[PDB]
């Protein structure tokens, strides 16, 4: 079996592209092995229904990413934080795009990307919950953001929630991760007027004999 | 057992200068690992599996090889790259190279001299150490005429120097003259003279009593 | 979160043995081999050996076999190395490290300075290095401290408890008749000094010494 | 915006809730702001609940409600409650045990 050892990373972090995990970009496996003390050292976050994202990725058996050309008109792409130091300076999840205002304007973002391929695509995105109201407006201008992601038949709208949280890596704000699978012939459309942590492409999905195992056994 | 003769032993390069260091195995290996080491710090993995960069290692670094000879090349030296690089064979009882000191070169600078006298404190114990600090100069080639010019017959002088810094890239040094309290107290003035490339005229700081 | 904390520096007479420890935290201790490498002044890096905690499959470099002894305690998450029958040739910095199978994930400990000698440990005497008067070149004043006669290494100086962490030059110590002497300089604007504070914090752990000399005129 | 650390050797269970006012007046009369929010989190999870104003079937004379929630806080963790209205604050924690217990729906005489 192709045993790929996660070492200090958990599949999810390898997925999102936490810097210490970037070493797994594009990895495949028959059994991904997760260690008991693996840790996350990038922007604090959470995955509503984490067990399912882990399971489906664990079964897809591949982290093959494909960068697509999203066009984020009028917002400042690629936003790092020191909690996710990418080398000596600030960084962020290699697979997400932190969109923030440009100048003094965060325009309504409404983009789309069609699945013209013969395969299913998996889009990982997220929403940012600012610690305080200032941060909210300082970052996205409007006082209440919203992330609406949909395909032709499903939809998901997430409103961010402002508030303090336990300090983690110095931050008391968070990112909430979400996913959207887009079937061939379908089309993805992201619309948001603030707080979006934009995707960069799609991971390819496979159905095989793969899975993940929590183990501290020496390979 | 799989001896790595990594050998440009020392390297002096200028910013932007391409650099390439080689390492050879005394048999055959599959991958070469390169650890970078700056002073007073544990080695950091820089390039593993011959050509892959560790997290954070700038792009100007790369590695290659495939048999006996391997290398670590740097597109364009930066001040921050002055370190000591080691190669690491892992194909049995692991072994490391002897390293390659990668020293940058920078515009010459004169030594900032300052001399100090045996503090009353030290003196109370019966000892007198007159220290002289020659700081932030370049090149590392410096000359300290201690023993008071004319009387200048070097003997009770210990010398020391820092290694090249990585931001300032200059070098620094500390010379110490140690006498027997009263013998110190039985002499004229104390003078520390220094001669460096920047000038023909040696820098002189001094104190005149005791 | 990965961190290999190593025991403090040593000083063992020629012939006995020193026992270095290395506490691992941030990863499952029993999953990866902990390897031992040393640094002898002007010699490079020397692979000593390794142990797989919980299985104790230990692999020695022939040169240290039955000389070197690797053990590792799971509950405490600590691996240990014991080197017996010492010579001055075993004086060096010993690092422990978890390089895993993928060196993107390699982690070396801070290091443990092992000093092999008959010499007794002596506290240091820290003297204040202040200027007399003639300071024409008064852009920024350079002061210093002299730590004389201590054994063994190391000693650690500091200026204004970590504040003055800029124009400081700590020079490598010199070994006189089996006793060390070192000195460190500090450069501050000529303004914040003549009648200010500026103190050098010397510490010699080997003998439980802590001296803070305020540099006064 | 308060916090309470689990310095104990055991898991804690915090039961809290949010109040949904029947009408807009009640909302402002009670919590002032026009839209409350309850954000409860530990170091890794989080829960934000926004109240929903509206009438409901009269129950015990009231047509407003309370919605109950819980948050388990593992040892070494810390709880932080932040809200600008509509919180039905906890008072402590219930201790949690793992044993042979359970519950049974029955009308049998013991
Ligand atoms: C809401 O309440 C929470 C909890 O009281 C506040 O969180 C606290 O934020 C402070 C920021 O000063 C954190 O301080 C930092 O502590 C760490 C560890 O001690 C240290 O590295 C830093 O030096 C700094 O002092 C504090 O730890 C953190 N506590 C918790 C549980 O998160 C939050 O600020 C409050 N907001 C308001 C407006 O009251
Ligand atoms: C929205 O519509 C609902 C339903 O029509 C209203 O609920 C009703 O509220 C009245 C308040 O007068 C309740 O009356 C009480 O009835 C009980 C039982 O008959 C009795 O004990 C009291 O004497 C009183 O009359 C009524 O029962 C209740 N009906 C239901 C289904 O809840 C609600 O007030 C409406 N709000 C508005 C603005 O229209
Ligand atoms: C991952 O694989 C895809 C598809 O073959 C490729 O285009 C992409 O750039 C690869 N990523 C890396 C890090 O090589």
């Amino acid at each position: 079996h192709r045993i790929l050892d996660g070492i200090d990373c958990t599949l999810i972090d390898a997925l999102l592209g936490d810097p210490h995990c970037d070493v797994f970009q594009n990895e495949t496996w028959d059994l991904f092995v997760e260690r008991s003390k693996a840790f996350s050292n990038c922007y604090p976050y959470d995955v509503p229904d984490y067990a399912s994202l882990r399971s489906l990725v664990a079964s897809s058996g591949t982290l093959e990413f494909i960068t697509e050309g999203f066009t984020w008109t009028g917002v400042t792409q690629n936003g790092g934080s020191n909690a996710c130091k990418r080398g000596p300076g600030s960084g962020f999840f290699s697979r997400l795009n932190w969109l923030t205002k440009s100048g003094s304007t965060y325009p309504v973002l409404n983009v789309t990307m069609p699945n013209n391929d013969n395969f299913d695509k998996l889009y990982i995105w997220g929403i940012h919950h600012p610690s305080t109201n200032q941060e909210q407006t300082s970052l996205y201008v409007q006082a209440s953001g919203r992330v609406t992601v949909s395909t032709r038949r499903s939809q998901q709208t997430i409103i961010p929630n402002i508030g303090s949280r336990p300090w983690v890596r110095g931050l008391s704000s968070r990112i909430s991760i979400y996913w959207t699978i887009v079937k061939p012939g379908d089309v993805l459309v992201i619309n948001s007027n603030g707080n979006l942590i934009a995707p960069r492409g799609y991971f390819k999905m496979r159905t095989g004999k793969s899975s993940i195992m929590r183990s501290d056994a020496p390979i | 057992q799989i001896i790595l003769t990594q050998s440009p032993a020392i390297m002096s390069a200028s910013p932007g200068e391409k650099v390439t260091m080689t390492c050879s195995a005394s048999s055959d290996i599959s991958y070469m690992h390169w650890y970078q080491q700056k002073s007073d710090t544990s080695p950091k993995i820089w390039i593993y599996d011959t050509s892959k960069l560790a997290s954070g290692v700038p792009a100007r670094f790369s590695g290659s090889g495939s048999g006996t000879s391997y290398s670590l090349t740097i597109s364009t030296m930066e001040a921050e790259d002055a370190a000591t690089y080691y190669c690491h064979q892992r194909s049995s009882y692991p072994t490391f190279g002897g390293g390659t000191k990668l020293e940058i070169k920078r515009a010459d600078a004169a030594p900032t001299v300052s001399i100090f006298p045996p503090s009353k404190i030290q003196l109370t114990s019966g000892g007198a150490s007159v220290v002289c600090f020659l700081n932030n100069f370049y090149p590392k080639d410096i000359n300290v005429k201690w023993k008071i010019d004319g009387s200048e017959r070097q003997n009770g002088v210990l010398n020391s120097w820092t290694d090249q810094d990585s931001k300032d890239s200059t070098y620094s040094m500390s010379s110490t003259l140690t006498l027997t309290k009263d013998e110190y107290e039985r002499h004229n003035s104390y003078t520390c003279e220094a001669t460096h490339k920047t000038s023909t005229s040696p820098i002189v700081k001094s104190f005149n009593r005791n | 979160q990965v961190q290999l904390q190593q025991s403090g520096a040593e000083l063992m007479k020629p012939g006995p043995s020193v026992k270095i420890s290395c506490k691992a935290t941030g990863y499952s201790f029993s999953t990866y081999f902990i390897e031992w490498i040393r640094q002898r002044p002007g010699h490079g890096l020397e692979w000593i050996g390794e142990i797989l905690p919980g299985s104790d499959n230990t692999n020695f470099n022939e040169k240290f076999k039955d000389r070197a002894t690797f053990t590792a305690d799971t509950p405490s998450n600590t691996a240990y190395m014991q080197l017996s029958s010492l010579t001055s040739e075993d004086s060096a910095v010993y690092y422990c490290a978890r390089p895993t199978g993928r060196l993107w994930f390699s982690y070396w400990g801070q290091g443990t300075l092992v000093t092999v000698s008959a010499a007794k440990t002596t506290p240091p005497s820290v003297y204040p290095l202040a200027p007399g008067s003639a300071a024409q070149t008064n852009s920024m004043v350079t002061l210093g401290c002299l730590v004389k006669g201590y054994f063994p290494e190391p000693v650690t100086v500091t200026w204004n408890s970590g504040s003055l962490s800029s124009g400081v030059h700590t020079f490598p110590a010199v070994l006189q008749s089996d006793l060390y002497t070192l000195s460190s300089s500090v450069t501050v604007p000529s303004s914040p000094r003549p009648s200010e504070t500026v103190t050098c914090n010397v510490a010699h752990p080997a003998s439980s010494t802590k001296v803070d000399k305020k540099i006064v005129p």
